[PDB]
């Protein structure tokens, strides 16, 4: 009359991640009302794209317009393990999940005396497959995928740095050996080389609208 | 059943040739799905390990088939064996650690260890050989992985493909080598 | 909901395995600040 | 309140063929769409059936033909495991197969000077309870199942070889006791001793509309 | 669909147990080329 | 979440009888045909019906007519272990059964010259309570549950043994102590006592339409 | 059928638990033999 089952091996060993709940102690608790409790966030992208951060640029967010030809502000990779994305909100969001895709987002915004005047211009480079280079002057950096602004009454630019790769996912770490970057580089020329003096560019990032990752992972730090 | 052979037209003539029926017949047993859902022995008394599927024997019928496609898709199912606590899974493209820690893990039930690996790398499909600047007048690189097991203390190791998809078809041989008789004659049960 | 599932449902009661909720009576917001940015593009745009 | 089950001996063993799928670790992953990604084949009987593969006659595909009598190109078994399918694609994939019905298919492609000509037959010879033999001459063949052509504009010539057995079902391996063929043979005659000169016939196998395998198994080679 | 099968049906939800697939919206080979083979006799067949 | 259940101690040990099946290993094989495969038989008692075995009277399944009185060919005990059973197919399928009831049927073919007559009558003595006796004349014979036949055109003649008993079921086994048997004896006299010369009687035994074994048995022998 | 019984049913399918059986497509006989028989009483039956 008993009902036949046969218990199986390699089975019902404790798993941290397993979708089955735990069986109840007390009964019937009834949490306080969280009606009007506000700012609830549903999901970390999101908080990541309506919330800019600043970037890592040698312990100061801003870059100063410089005097001296140069030109090359910044040139930095697209890969959240650089230095550059180190304070950056995504780059510790990113810290933990092991791959994503979709475009990022830059803000670029002015900071200046409004009787000083730039232009400025940022590009994105490809992966290569590249000897070195980068280019180092504007004229270079033209023919790649780039935007140019100057500054106006509107002082911030938002350059959106596109998702451009062989595989639909990437890997957020960087893999030990490499000789070469795997999502690209992104540069921000000054392009006039006279400028008297100092001014700045605050610099940020965010999520772009279609930016996704995928798996979670707790890696051992150090 | 004569025709010119230059143009790769495929002929398939039954013995109706000769006068003799013959019904066609619906295989089971040679269909991929079927046949690559098995738990292959691949590897004895290893602890930590990529979970490489190239690892896989090329004389047992799941490894020789996957060596007959190019590209492949494949859900997976780990099944670890032999005294040990517990089993940790990094997923593709988590960075290497000596210790672990939350990262997805499972206990022993009876020495046995079975879980499901959900399909991991970032390519479409993954291959079984690629062609990076090999060129020859006459390896894998990294990416092409299922995840990264560990285990508490060596173990053996079962992988068995699932929702298994073959792309692209390569030449199988026979493991046997016939020795001075062209017949190879092995004996049977 | 969240990271739980099975075609069955749990075997105890509602009130045994989780805490209920109560109404305020005898909400979410960056999902709402995300959907307010605007992508569309400023000026004059040409070509 | 408890239901009562009963565990039994002889029941949930680990088992590497079981039909029961194992306990998920992640959830919601989503696979990179694989639309437009050709060339799958969801059975090895039909790349058996559309992709015929060349015997091994010595290391050479093809028949030489011959001016000396002889006559007998070749006189080879239906059988997976004989030398001259040994490397073919159906001896490969019936190398671990355990059983198998249906015909095979042979295929002759000349490959001679357009000047040449030549006329050829091939014979299949069912299995004995025979003393030897087999047949070497043409006319002596002839009472078998035979086909004959000679070449011209069209090359290629395919002869199908019909599976006559006692049971339903023959052993691919081949038992290590045996005087004589299971399966039987199968003999391409040449059939007229004159050939100025050389000229060859590429041989080739691959598996007929019926051919059926049964039974997977992983032998240990060796 | 391989070789799995039970009266009853997977206890987990289908988005635990297998990956899910994605169409590229917002196949099968050599079945075809199998059935394209030409098995009618070639010539004027007699007798 | 996780369903309770209890385990039952005194279940789920491994039994030769029980009614639930293994778990498969191979699937999707498809069995040869069997059809027009002729001759099968869905039960015992059906062969055992159709198909009369001769029995053993010392070594020698026929009776020999003799002159001298005695008058009693055979009288043996309507029991399976009987030595003159030993040889049916009845006992054979009885010595593992546990219990039956339903009567026999026991056939005489005369098998003497045409000119040759003879007499005969068989009979059936109840179960006793008999201080022997048996009764050795057919006057005395008579009596009892008998029936009585000449031979002629129509040589074969079929006598069922009725099941008279006290118990709906009797033992097929004889229990080692008894003096006197508990299914009763059955005799086969001649009856005229002038017979030159020999002559003989076939005899056989078949299971009657209503008779039934019952409980499967696998006794030690010996 | 056979000695087997549950209210319940093979959780495996059939394909698994037994080898399907092929019609000669693309039986008993002893109970026949059996019933064949002849219980009737021959000759001419008096009283």
């Amino acid at each position: 009359g008993i009902i036949p089952v046969a218990c199986f091996d390699g089975y019902g060993g404790f798993q941290n991640t397993d979708p089955k709940t735990a069986d109840p102690i007390y009964g019937y608790v009834y949490n306080p009302s969280r009606n009007d409790c506000h700012g609830r966030y549903s999901n970390l992208l999101d908080v990541a794209e309506a919330c800019p951060t600043f970037l890592n640029f040698d312990g100061k967010p801003y870059v100063v317009t410089k005097n001296n030809g140069d030109k090359v502000m910044t040139c930095f990779d697209v890969a959240f393990t650089h230095k550059v994305h180190k304070n950056t909100f995504l780059a510790g969001l990113a810290d933990y999940y092991a791959q994503y895709q979709g475009s990022l987002n830059y803000h670029f915004m002015y900071t200046g005396p409004t009787h000083h005047k730039a232009k400025f211009m940022v590009a994105y480079i490809p992966p290569g497959i590249e000897t070195d280079r980068l280019p180092k002057t504007p004229e270079d950096a033209a023919h790649c995928y780039h935007s140019e602004w100057d500054t106006g009454l509107n002082s911030q630019f938002t350059f959106a740095v596109p998702y451009v790769s062989a595989s639909d996912f990437s890997y957020t770490h960087t893999d030990t050996p490499a000789m070469a970057t795997t999502n690209g580089w992104v540069a921000v020329f000054q392009v006039t080389d006279t400028h008297s003096a100092e001014a700045a560019v605050v610099v940020s990032v965010s999520a772009g609208p279609d930016l996704e990752f995928r798996f979670p992972v707790d890696p051992v730090r150090q | 059943t004569t025709s010119s052979g230059e143009g790769a037209d495929v002929v398939t003539t039954d013995p109706s040739t000769h006068g003799g029926a013959v019904t066609e017949k619906k295989r089971v047993h040679t269909d991929v799905a079927f046949v690559m859902d098995r738990f292959t022995h691949v590897l004895t008394n290893r602890t930590a390990f990529a979970v490489d599927l190239m690892d896989t024997n090329e004389k047992t019928l799941v490894g020789a088939l996957l060596r007959a496609a190019t590209y492949y898709f494949c859900d997976l199912e780990i099944a670890c064996l032999g005294e040990h606590e517990r089993v940790w899974w990094q997923p593709n493209g988590a960075p290497r650690t000596t210790t672990l820690r939350d990262n997805p893990m499972v206990f022993s039930h009876n020495n046995v260890t079975r879980f499901a690996v959900p399909y991991t790398a970032p390519h479409r499909l993954l291959s079984t050989r690629y062609n990076g600047e090999c060129k020859y007048t006459q390896k894998l690189p990294s990416t092409f992985n299922f995840g990264y097991v560990t285990a508490d203390k060596p173990v053996d190791v079962y992988y068995r493909m699932k929702r298994a998809e073959l792309y692209c078809p390569r030449p199988l041989l026979p493991g046997y080598d016939h020795a001075d008789r062209d017949r190879f004659d092995s004996p049977i049960g | 909901s969240g990271n739980t599932g099975s075609i069955i449902n749990n075997y105890y009661m509602q009130q045994y395995q989780n805490s209920m909720d109560t109404q305020l009576g005898d909400n979410d917001w960056f999902s709402k600040l995300a959907q307010s940015a605007i992508s569309g593009l400023f000026g004059a745009l040409l070509a």
